[PDB]
């Protein structure tokens, strides 16, 4: 699920961050608007491999102003969510409705409608939890789910998923 | 924005079929990805632990030209100063393996489509009722894959 | 500022309306034929323009995509048609199609197995392949059966707006689009078309594109008074055209009576886009008036193409000129009256904040002035109403509109512009009264007199502009035309016939003269020759 | 008027009143709906 | 051609240097024969939207749909049309900031 | 017509569709500005007048460099091996000779970039030479020196041969007004050249030369089009005082198949 | 090479492209009387093996169609026998370097 | 009014090579911000200039959609062909090389 | 693409238009508060300050000149001779 896919993004530089260490600037300004990014399209940005030999190019002069176009090409790793996809992550809330669960830079929910029956919500406990005919789940304990559907957001992409398959739940 | 090297004239005309474990992942992750210097290269197929070495080695070779705690610290000085804090724990907290070899041993060896290949090494497995169950796509890619199910808890790493 | 990035077109991809994609497209439904009034009562009716369109009278109101007017491109909206009508300059070669393929089947009457056929099949040019094709295929009139059904092709003519054959035997063609949707994708492809971009039926439209209001204008008369664009008018007819139609094929259709009033919206669609044919029927409006087709809006010269694009009205002057014998050459006198209109953008710098300062605050009035200040925020402070008027206290990065000043590079012509000195870049020279004072040494290239003559100015914007102007235009650089490998502007009129006389052995002048003259050499050594 | 612009425009003016001189030509004028026929023929005296 | 064409500026005292009528004479010439400079000749050629602006404007738009043209934008006119610099000497090329150099 | 027409990088001419129409501008890559009406002397005059001005023979007491120009005109007198570098010499101004009669009409003035009359003008009253002492130039000084020249009026660029033809090609008539002025006579016996005057005309024909050559970027089309039609628009509809003149270019431009005049002329055979 | 005086059969000559790889031309006899390369206005042409061709492409960088043409029925081009795809040097007096170097390709 | 800048005008500044110069049809006259699709090459895009939605429906997106400066006169150009069902399609970015 | 430093071919000497359109760019991007190579010896309009950047060859500018095919042929403002 983890990937790293081979992308480039585009800065324009105003005339001031001219100086003999500019390579730098671009650099660090591109690490300020890709690791940590997030889009359907390409999923988590989360990290640009081999720094050191990025590539910048010569960049344009824009004609109106003076800013220089340039389109740096790098390397990253990205994780995005699929359908039907398995993977476990930190249980990290849980309320009447279900829990939700923690893998990576990501929080995929399960309902209560997408558990197995005989696993309820339990009232008053602390912290809130859920209880099996043996199970017993709360924030802490692992969980291994399959997401089901999968919801482009903001700078997040979040999803659903359920246990109710075999193999899946606690561990 | 951020654009990929897969640049494609959309010209007018909606032909993006649901995402599934059918080994249908989005257009821009094909078994045949483009590489920078204009070559063809196979997808990048990275299960976890895997993926907490790559990332531990580039925020390292990242703070040496720039000049669960032994990785908190190396984040507060070549990192932005939150996605990945908890991609480095989550994904430390469930990577399966510790040495750069006894990774390299899962690669020599399971090395079926990039995703697979990834998902058997980053998820434990006993049967094969139950790979080729958390992993749909196999079921008749390989008669009950059994063996090597075994090869990997047998080189898992202890904790 | 738009977040969307900015880019240059590098490619153009022409194509036709697939009627699928206009319906998409639309935001509105144009059901009415009117315009607004809610029974009188001022609006736009959902029925005709802005029934969610652009719009008029500064409301930002336009589907909230806001922008009032200015900053709102036009917004699309369609109609559907009753029944299916011919694209007016498209008709010759749906007509050319059919000549090529089969009816009541729809496919080519020609195949790899003709000989003839390969060697246009292999002619790689979408135009000429096309070409060579149709005139294989107007012959043949057989559908052989590879396909099959030899249903006999008839021979098709064209009347006015309509495709009529024989099998004699004489039927009106309406049914032909049903025959090309069937037409092979690798027959459209044999044909000079495109799958994706240009399918041979799309030359027949089904929903028709409305064109929204900056496209037709309305201009009123204050408020209380009509006024509507001339498309604004054959879509409305066109519209009426529609509603009756139907109006006639789900009641007592008097089935060979409607035809009769399907003829006529083939027309007004004919009209709409081209109103210029070969069958006559001008199709005048009441008044007499032709009525301009949207084709009539581009044909060259005065027509968008080349009236509005390959050449347009553009920080521009023009007035009388007279010579003047005290101004370098490359010099170009201008009345006062001009330099305090004519302005030029100069961003706030360390090095002539200072002098900028007071430019602005001289006002718009004096002379060594300026008349406009625009802060980072694309906002303008006009120099001459602004409360802060005299206050403002510049900030680096800001830039300022000023006055016209001596040495500035501007453009000065005379046409008929027939040469590359038509147009020479001049020292600005700000002097008292109403006219542009050249050299005269600089008047052949130009080729002016001070008959009445006048000339056109043109003032650079950006910094280099100006450099472009004063490095490859100067006049200086001029002096030596390529066109004849040698100088074009010598001595002219008093100055060349006196030159001539002061040199005869008997021109003698004495120390209080041979002074004065010195003195006028600028360059002069400060010593009197022997 | 109608559906007849097929007419000729220019018979009818607005007579010019630039100078009295002015006004006598305006009158004395003739037209000729349109490189030989603009020549001064002998016919002309 | 040339001889011709030269003949009839020299037959009237006025002089132009050879490049000029030959480069006329030559683009005329080097397609195979003997292209005219009109509507029927240049015109005519591989150069959508230039065409268009001259003589044919409309239909020579039309049966561009009709076909579906793909333009370079490689055309001194379709700049023009478009608002961009053309490819003409002063923007036949790239101007970079090295920031190596600077 | 034209408008897409510019020199390119390479110099080549050509349109929005990289379709070459010339492959040297002007076929010499020159830009019209810096060039003028020079003389060619090699083509004109007489078999006698012509050798007895580049004609020089060590090898002999009448036709040799009198030892009144030379500053080693008696200990070069007789010299084998310098009246061979003088003999090349001498057969090449005569291929010359021989090829400019290309201008079949014999007529010697035509246009040419660098003005060479004036650049040996400026020389002469730069280093103010005497009409009476002798120069310093062996005849390898001047022979071998203008050939080092020919090598730098680098027209095209290229690596190859191909292109490096081209260079020769789109060049040579220069070479030849180049030689013509630089035979060692004249040089000489013409304008008395120091040693140092002669290594600054040099060096300034070079310099001038690489100025006067043709700009990638010259909008040439759009030029080419108005030169020629501007001094078209100063002429008569008449074809009066053959059809001729405005009509006639319109004629032409046109491509007619039936011309006016059509007319047709020929000439005798040989004898 | 068959000389026809007069005129040849339109049944006749439909029989030329029939024996390939050898090509056959015709010249009708009144046309050859007098060697039209002798004209004053003929410029010296010239052939180019597939490998002098497959060079001025790679030393201009041209994509042949980029090359000026020349006509299959152009008169030099008969005279020197050309083929649809050859090229042709063209090397003639000039009165502004002296000799100029052209090249058109047969279409 | 103002002064036009026809024809003849352009051709000389083209001689001169005046290129920016004469690019500066648009500063100096028309201009204008169209909003394409990344798609349909097309004037179609609701862009909201604040809250930054985009979009164009019936191409449905939001996400791919570019900014650029044409002459109006032109902007018009093409609202005038689609309307008489021709379709202009601007594309920020060559497919076909050469 | 590309092409190396070497086998360049090009003109050594800088085109009419690339030094006009240099000191263009040069100066405006002065004029946008950028910042300067040299001396700014009392001068203060952009244009005199870009052609003494120029007399200098302190002017970090990089002419990249196509070929009608579509290749390259990259030049600093400090190489190309400037003759004119
Ligand atoms: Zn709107
Ligand atoms: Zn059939
Ligand atoms: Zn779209």
């Amino acid at each position: 699920m983890f990937f790293l896919k081979d992308l480039s993004l585009i800065l324009t530089l105003h005339p001031s961050y001219f100086g003999p260490q500019m390579n730098q600037y671009l650099r660090e300004k591109l690490l300020t608007d890709v690791e940590g990014t997030c889009t359907g399209q390409f999923g988590y940005i989360v990290t640009v491999l081999d720094g050191m030999n990025i590539d910048v190019g010569k960049g344009r002069i824009i004609p109106g102003s003076g800013s220089a176009e340039f389109e740096v090409k790098y390397r990253a790793v990205v994780w995005k969510p699929f359908k039907g996809e398995v993977v476990d992550a930190i249980v990290s809330n849980v309320s009447p409705i279900g829990f939700f669960a923690d893998v990576g830079p990501l929080n995929v929910f399960v309902s209560t409608r997408l558990i197995p029956d005989n696993l309820v919500y339990n009232p008053s406990n602390s912290p809130p939890a859920y209880m099996s005919n043996d199970e017993l789940i709360t924030k802490g304990s692992k969980v291994r789910l399959k997401v089901v559907g999968t919801r482009t957001d903001v700078n997040e992409i979040y999803a659903i998923g359920s246990i109710k398959e075999d193999f899946l739940g606690a561990i | 924005s951020t654009s990929t090297v897969g640049a494609r004239r959309r010209r007018a005309k909606v032909d993006d079929e649901e995402n599934a474990t059918l080994l249908r992942l989005g257009p821009e992750f094909a078994l045949k990805q483009y590489d920078h210097d204009g070559n063809e290269h196979d997808l990048i197929a990275l299960s976890l632990s895997e993926s907490r070495l790559l990332i531990r080695e580039a925020l390292k070779a990242r703070s040496r030209a720039r000049n669960e705690i032994d990785d908190d610290e190396l984040a507060k000085v070549t990192s932005g100063a939150g996605v990945v804090k908890k991609t480095l724990d989550y994904l430390n907290t469930f990577a399966r393996f510790k040495d750069e070899e006894t990774c390299t041993a899962v690669d020599q060896l399971l090395h079926l489509h990039p995703f697979e290949i990834a998902q058997l090494s980053s998820l434990g497995c006993e049967d094969v009722d139950e790979a080729i169950t958390l992993i749909p796509s196999l079921a008749a890619k390989k008669e009950v894959l059994q063996r090597i199910l075994d090869e990997l808890n047998r080189l898992e790493d202890p904790y | 500022y738009s977040s969307a990035p900015l880019r240059s077109v590098k490619e153009v991809q022409f194509g036709l309306l697939s009627p699928e994609e206009i319906r998409a497209i639309s935001v509105v439904k144009i059901e009415y034929p009117e315009i607004m009034d809610e029974s009188r009562q001022r609006p736009r009716e959902g029925g005709l323009n802005d029934p969610k369109l652009g719009s008029i009278d500064r409301n930002f109101k336009c589907q909230t995509c806001g922008e009032g007017m200015a900053e709102c491109p036009g917004h699309f909206g369609h109609m559907e048609l009753a029944k299916p009508v011919f694209h007016i300059g498209f008709i010759p070669k749906i007509k050319k199609v059919c000549e090529c393929i089969c009816m009541n089947c729809g496919k080519l009457l020609l195949d790899e197995t003709n000989p003839t056929m390969a060697q246009a099949i292999r002619i790689r040019d979408p135009k000429k392949r096309f070409n060579a094709v149709w005139q294989l295929c107007k012959t043949k009139m057989v559908c052989e059966a590879r396909g099959g059904c030899g249903n006999t092709q008839p021979v098709v003519r064209k009347d006015g707006m309509k495709l009529w054959g024989t099998w004699q035997p004489e039927r009106k063609l309406l049914e032909i689009l049903n025959v090309f949707k069937h037409i092979s994708p690798e027959d459209c492809f044999r044909l000079g078309f495109n799958e994706d971009y240009a399918r041979p039926e799309w030359m027949i439209i089904t929903v028709l594109p409305v064109p929204p209001p900056q496209v037709r204008p309305s201009i009123a008369m204050d408020e209380t008074t009509q006024g509507q664009d001339d498309l604004t008018h054959k879509l409305s007819d066109i519209l009426k055209a529609n509603i009756n139609v139907q109006k006639l094929e789900m009641d007592g259709s008097p089935q060979h009576i409607i035809n009769e009033v399907e003829q006529l919206l083939q027309f007004h669609v004919a009209t709409y886009m081209d109103n210029d044919i070969a069958g006559q029927p001008q199709a005048l409006q009441k008044s007499g008036r032709p009525v301009k087709a949207i084709r009539a809006r581009l044909k060259g010269k005065e027509g968008r193409l080349r009236g509005n694009l390959m050449g347009k009205r553009v920080f521009s002057a023009r007035t009388v000129i007279s010579g003047d014998p005290n101004l370098e050459l490359d010099q170009v006198g201008v009345p006062i009256s001009i330099a305090k209109t004519l302005s030029y953008p100069e961003t706030v710098t360390q090095y002539n904040i200072h002098r900028l300062t007071e430019y602005v605050r001289n006002g718009p009035n004096e002379h060594p002035g300026a008349k406009y200040v625009i802060r980072d925020n694309g906002d303008r402070i006009d120099l001459r109403y602004h409360k802060r008027a005299g206050d403002i206290v510049l900030q680096y990065g800001w830039k300022v509109e000023r006055h016209l000043m001596d040495d500035d590079p501007v453009l000065f012509n005379r046409q008929p512009s027939l040469h590359k000195m038509s147009m020479m870049a001049h020292r600005v020279k700000v002097m008292p009264y109403s006219t542009f004072r050249l050299n005269l040494s600089v008047t052949s290239p130009y080729n002016a007199d001070f008959d009445g003559d006048e000339m056109n100015l043109h003032v650079p914007q950006s910094e280099e502009t100006r450099a472009e102007l004063s490095q490859l235009c100067a006049v200086p650089l001029q002096i030596v035309s390529p066109q004849s490998n040698k100088p074009v502007m010598g001595i002219v009129q008093d100055t060349l016939c006196g030159v001539r006389k002061m040199t005869l052995r008997d021109t003698f002048i004495e120390y209080e003269q041979v002074m004065n003259m010195l003195f006028w050499v600028p360059s002069w050594d400060g010593v009197v020759p022997q | 008027q109608k559906k007849a612009m097929s007419s000729r425009a220019g018979v009818s003016q607005v007579l010019n009143r630039y100078t009295y001189s002015s006004t006598l030509s305006h009158l004395r004028r003739t037209n000729t709906p349109i490189a030989k026929p603009r020549q001064l023929h002998n016919t002309h005296w | 051609l040339y001889k011709e064409i030269l003949n009839v500026i020299a037959f009237d005292g006025s002089y132009v240097n050879y490049r000029h009528m030959a480069l006329l004479v030559d683009v005329m010439t080097s397609r195979g024969y003997l292209m005219a400079i009109t509507r029927h000749g240049i015109n005519r050629a591989d150069t959508a939207l230039m065409r268009c602006s001259f003589e044919e404007t409309v239909e020579i738009l039309f049966e561009a749909g009709a076909a579906a043209e793909l333009d370079d934008c490689r055309g001194v006119s379709e700049n023009v049309m478009l608002g961009q610099l053309a490819p003409m000497g002063t923007g036949a090329f790239d101007v970079m900031i090295d920031e190596k150099l600077l | 017509a034209l408008e897409d027409i510019m020199v390119h990088y390479d110099g080549t001419t050509r349109n929005s569709l990289g379709d070459i129409i010339q492959f040297l501008y002007g076929e010499d890559g020159l830009d019209g500005t810096q060039v003028e009406r020079q003389t060619i002397d090699t083509i004109p005059g007489s078999d006698k007048a012509f050798h007895k001005r580049y004609y020089v023979d060590l090898m002999d007491e009448k036709n040799s460099i009198k030892p009144d120009v030379i500053e080693y005109a008696a200990d070069i007198l007789g010299d084998v091996e310098l009246q061979k570098e003088l003999n090349s010499e001498y057969e090449q101004l005569v291929s010359d000779r021989k090829f400019l009669r290309v201008f079949v009409n014999g007529d010697h003035n035509w246009p040419l970039p660098v003005n060479l009359r004036r650049i040996i003008q400026n020389a002469q009253q730069i280093f103010h030479l005497d009409r009476a002492k002798a120069s310093d130039l062996t005849i390898p000084e001047i022979i071998h020196g203008v050939r080092d020249l020919c090598k730098k009026l680098f027209v095209l660029r290229g690596e190859n041969e191909l292109i490096k033809e081209a260079q020769q090609n789109a060049t040579s008539l220069f070479q030849c007004l180049v030689r013509a002025r630089l035979a060692t006579r004249r040089i000489l016996e013409e304008f008395r050249l120091n040693r140092d005057a002669f290594e600054w005309v040099l060096g300034t024909i070079e310099a001038q030369f690489q100025r006067s050559l043709v700009h990638p970027g010259e909008m040439v089309g759009v030029i080419a089009a108005q030169s020629i039609g501007e001094p078209a628009t100063q002429m008569t509809l008449n074809t009066f005082h053959v059809t001729l003149g405005v009509p006639r270019l319109k004629e032409i431009l046109n491509v007619a198949k039936n011309i006016k005049t059509p007319a047709l002329t020929v000439y005798l055979d040989r004898e | 090479i068959f000389i026809y005086q007069n005129n040849i059969t339109p049944s006749a000559n439909k029989m030329i492209p029939t024996v390939s790889p050898a090509i056959i031309e015709t010249f009708q006899e009144s046309d050859l009387v007098v060697n039209i390369t002798h004209h004053e206005l003929v410029p010296k042409h010239i052939r180019l093996s597939d490998g002098e061709k497959s060079q001025l492409l790679q030393r201009y960088k041209l994509k042949e169609s980029q090359l000026p043409r020349i006509q299959r029925e152009d008169p030099v081009a008969r005279y020197l026998g050309l083929k649809r795809g050859q090229v042709v040097k063209i090397i003639r007096r000039s009165e502004t370097s002296g000799r100029y170097a052209s090249y058109r390709i047969c279409l | 009014g103002g002064l036009r800048f026809g024809e003849m005008e352009r051709d000389c500044m083209i001689a001169h090579g005046a290129a920016g110069f004469l690019k500066e049809l648009m500063e100096a006259s028309d201009a204008f911000r169209v909003h394409v699709c990344g798609i349909c090459g097309l004037m179609s895009v609701i862009a909201n200039l604040k809250k930054n939605q985009f979009e164009c429906r019936s191409c449905k997106n939001k996400t791919n959609i570019y900014q650029l400066h044409i002459p109006y006169a032109a902007k018009l150009l093409f609202q005038e062909l689609m309307a008489m069902n021709i379709a202009p399609r601007l594309y920020t970015e060559r497919s076909g090389v050469s | 693409l590309a092409i190396l430093k070497e086998e360049r071919t090009t003109t050594p000497y800088l085109t009419k238009y690339e030094r006009a359109r240099i000191l263009g760019t040069r100066a405006l991007q002065i004029s946008m508060n950028a910042p300067v190579l040299v001396d700014i010896e009392g001068e203060t309009d952009p244009l005199q300050i870009a052609m003494k950047e120029l007399s200098q060859r302190k002017i970090p500018l990089v002419i990249r000149r196509y070929l009608p095919d579509g290749s390259y042929e990259d030049w600093g403002c400090d190489e190309l001779i400037v003759d004119n």
